[PDB]
């Protein structure tokens, strides 16, 4: 949902007539760490990350 | 002597207090209570339309005012009957609505160059020197062209944000809505709420025959020059046409005698502090009559001010298709009545010179006047360290916490988590290194060591009070 | 890894579909990191977000 | 000579408790929550209508009450909780009359009536509408038996205009619509009761439900309601000979303690109310007392209801036998507090309890001297935050309602975000004077008095036993 939250409440907040002027544009500094991770078993969490 | 003399100066302090607790249950009723509560449900506590749940109360952009303003504000106006338009059946709408608004004027503030490619125009904050003087959009009537603060006859409010001028574009409503629904669609189309405004009222009043009370609605909107909206409301009771009733002649007459009660006890104080001892400051017995009698002259002074000034409903009543301007009359009410409630309470405070009728009364009063030199020093000391934590507070958390937001906001946060009743479930989010360190450090030093030197210092006055006064048989 | 995120709307948004169909956050991709400016003439503060 | 005496008197004392105690609970069944709890969830929590949500504790107009008598109200007396109605119920109405005021004469030409606020002297006894009957004539207090109310803005009469209603569904509506079609809640209206009664045979307990709505002269709706089971059989099975055993046992004792204080102040012609063991006895004789003769008014009036159960047609009164029932509880509740408070003159015989016993009975009067220095500054408090607060906070509206709010704050109870609000200035502080005044100053006093006479007590106590 982190697309749709973006394609309907950030794009419109920056751009538009003249709504909230920016003064810079966004960036996606995104990190991987290559390790591969794996469902946690049924439930939200157990103790922590 | 010391009974002859007293038996005088006693009954003639009950008396006044008598008086004055008639002249409280006299203007304080058990009617204005619901009065205001329905008046203030059928505005505030209803959704502007019935597919939202925002009300005025909760208003959050420019565009939902528009909502609410053709709304909930024209179906709470407007009533038919089974022309004139009774609220409740009940609360008559004399004279009619008047809408205003204030703006400040494009390029208020100044840009610098090297990005002044993007930003085309600024909006300063309000300020009577950036105030928008100039017609715009299309000039046909008055709520496109500027008006003095003495062509209104308005003054100064002191909203949240600022304190705003009685000046402004203004339009008056019609009677019927079929006429203000259209005149607020043409305010609406060509648009009047551009990015420039800054505040918006609305006022009105009502009269409710059965009982004898006016009620004057005023509804304050802010918007802030960085973005967002602020909604206030104030309805305030008034009384204009006092003597009706038999009830109204005995509060006058209440009301003569409370005068010569006051004029009695400045003569009877002039003639002390001229024709007996001077400088008799020593006491702080005589330096609360002081200001007693500066108190209720002050209210005697704003009452004759006030009560005397009604001409404007003269006016209203020779023509009642005008906007009434009772706003000045709401705020000398409220002032007089912040008056009255000071008064009573230092008149109540000062019975404690009365009573030492026994040895256990006696005492009480010595060990609580004599613990009262020495706690003065703590106190300033303790108060000292209050309002560093408060500083130091307002300076780290008040950017994000919002009950940290404003000086007297963190004294009061102080206070109630003294009580016990504010959690810092919040100020991890706001802060994680200096929020549990000074949440421990305030509830740890001034609730486990500082709040004790106060028992401490009361135990052993106490103590030494009690064991003299039982010594003083030793001798006897 | 960072990504520009367009000029106007049109282009950020079709870039922004353009890289969500081809999987650039669906693998472990700890964080996003998106955070972009503000800065308000009236008062004269910018603001990190 | 002394120990024979005081056992005596305690194993006495212990029986009256127990015989007390045993009555007491055995009038408490678990059934009368779960009847009252049903009762209040059908007739004030279900819908006025299928597609509104404005139940009965929300009304908020004179035409929401309309649809009220013609929606849930119906469906909860005439159901399919299982309960069955009894006799018919009556609805009533109290009005007050045009021209109620002195108007003043700049704006009378534009108002042109008042419905003054309710009271004895305004009450409208002229027939309006249709004379058809009792429903637009008016009829005497005595007339039909009926007595104060006391309701939440003012006490009203027993008079008015009533109406009975049908025993079957299509009848009540008729005379609802009936009703409706004229103009019977008309602008002058003040307060509208209804009344009935249940037996719901399942279990024996019979109902009487009492709904109010007021029309106060500001216009609005105030609603409120009266749900009062009672259980008048009593003699049904082994238990309840028991309680008349114990009720019986319970004359006695009562009858025993009233000669011997009659006895006692023969004895004693004065000075005998300055031991306050003894001002105590007489207050539970006396609330003892009360309660019997309560119970023999309440008790020997209960065969009307019996014809009643065959399904007669008429409107039982029934308000005496449930305002009597509150009251008979009123005072039970109050005669076991204070026989059981009583029991702290038994409990000296040991060390430390005769220490406890000593120091409250030696630090009471400075106690007592200090309650009104400290109950001065707090009615001062209470009297400013009335003036102040009392028109637009809703908890300082009334006076009592101030004193119950800042023993709350007491305890810690605050909400602030209405006392900033209602007055930015004067109203932080009174809020910050009054935590500086209360919980530093005026509650370390108390604690300071205990402190110093309990450590008095035990040197002077521990020096008699080592003297
Ligand atoms: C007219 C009316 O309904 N008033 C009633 C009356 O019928 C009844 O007889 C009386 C007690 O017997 O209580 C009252
Ligand atoms: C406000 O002023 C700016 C420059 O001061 C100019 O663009 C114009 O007069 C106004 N802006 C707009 C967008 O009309
Ligand atoms: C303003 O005046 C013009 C001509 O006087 C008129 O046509 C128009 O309806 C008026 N109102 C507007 C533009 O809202
Ligand atoms: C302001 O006061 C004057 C004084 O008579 C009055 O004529 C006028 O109607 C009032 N209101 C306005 C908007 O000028
Ligand atoms: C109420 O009394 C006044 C007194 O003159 C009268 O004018 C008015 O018509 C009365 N109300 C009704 C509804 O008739
Ligand atoms: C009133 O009149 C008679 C009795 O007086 C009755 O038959 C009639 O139904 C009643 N109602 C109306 C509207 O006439």
């Amino acid at each position: 949902e982190l697309w749709p939250w973006m394609a309907h409440v950030l794009l419109p907040y920056v751009h538009g007539n003249q709504s909230s002027p920016e003064l810079g544009p966004p960036r996606l500094r995104q990190v991987r760490l290559q390790e591969a991770l794996y469902p946690d078993p049924p439930g939200p969490r157990v103790h922590t990350c | 002597k010391y009974l002859k003399s007293v038996l005088r100066e006693l009954v003639t302090y009950l008396l006044f207090l008598i008086v004055l607790c008639i002249l409280t249950y006299g203007m304080m009723s058990s009617n204005v209570y619901y009065y205001t509560r329905m008046m203030s449900q059928l505005f505030l506590d209803t959704p502007v339309s019935k597919t939202e749940k925002t009300n005025f109360k909760t208003l959050s952009s420019m565009e939902d005012f528009w909502k609410f303003t053709e709304g909930s504000l024209l179906d709470g106006l407007y009533w038919k009957m089974q022309n004139r338009s009774f609220i409740f059946y009940e609360n008559l709408l004399l004279g009619v609505p008047r809408i205003r608004q204030l703006r400040v004027r494009n390029g208020s503030c100044s840009i610098p160059q090297d990005l002044r490619d993007e930003i085309k125009e600024c909006y300063d904050v309000y300020s009577v020197s950036s105030e928008d003087r100039a017609p715009f959009g299309p000039r046909n009537g008055t709520a496109w062209i500027y008006t003095s603060e003495k062509d209104l006859n308005g003054s100064s409010h002191w909203g949240i944000i600022a304190t705003y001028s009685g000046a402004g574009y203004y339009l008056d409503l019609s009677r019927t809505r079929e006429e203000t629904a259209a005149q607020v669609a043409s305010l609406k189309k060509n648009v009047w709420l551009d990015r420039g405004t800054r505040a918006t009222f609305i006022d009105f009043s009502v009269y409710n025959a059965n009982i004898n009370l006016f009620c004057v609605v005023r509804l304050l909107v802010e918007f802030p020059a960085t973005g967002g909206v602020i909604p206030s409301w104030q309805f305030q009771p008034l009384k204009l046409i006092r003597y009706v009733t038999t009830f109204d002649f005995f509060l006058a007459a209440c009301e003569i005698i409370f005068c010569f009660f006051i004029f009695y006890y400045v003569v009877e104080e002039i003639l002390e502090i001229r024709i007996h001892k001077l400088h008799y400051f020593r006491s702080f017995w005589n330096c609360l009559d002081v200001v007693i009698v500066v108190l209720s002259v002050v209210a005697i002074g704003i009452n004759i001010y006030r009560t005397s000034n009604v001409e404007v409903l003269l006016q209203f009543l020779e023509d009642q298709n005008t906007f009434p301007n009772f706003e000045h009359l709401a705020y000398w009410q409220i002032q007089f009545n912040n008056i009255a409630a000071v008064t009573v309470f230092f008149v109540w405070i000062k019975l404690f010179k009365f009573i030492n009728f026994n040895r256990t009364m006696s005492q009480l009063s010595t060990t609580m006047s004599r613990c009262a030199k020495d706690l003065f020093g703590f106190a300033i000391m303790f108060f000292i360290i209050f309002l560093a934590y408060a500083q130091l507070a307002y300076l780290v958390f008040g950017t994000q916490v919002d009950d940290f937001s404003t000086f007297q906001e963190c004294i009061f946060t102080q206070f109630r988590i003294i009580l016990g009743d504010i959690n810092f479930a919040e100020i991890e989010e706001a802060n994680r290194v200096l929020g549990p360190i000074y949440f421990t450090t305030f509830v740890f030093f001034m609730f486990f060591i500082l709040l004790n030197m106060f028992l401490a210092i009361i135990n052993d006055t106490y103590s030494e009070v009690k064991s003299d006064l039982a010594q003083q048989k030793a001798e006897m | 890894y960072v990504q520009e995120l367009g000029l106007s709307l049109e282009e950020s948004r079709d870039r922004l579909r353009f890289l969500q169909l081809h999987n650039w956050l669906d693998n472990r991709s700890r964080a996003v990191f998106l955070e972009l400016t503000r800065y308000s003439p009236a008062v004269g503060l910018h603001a990190a977000v």
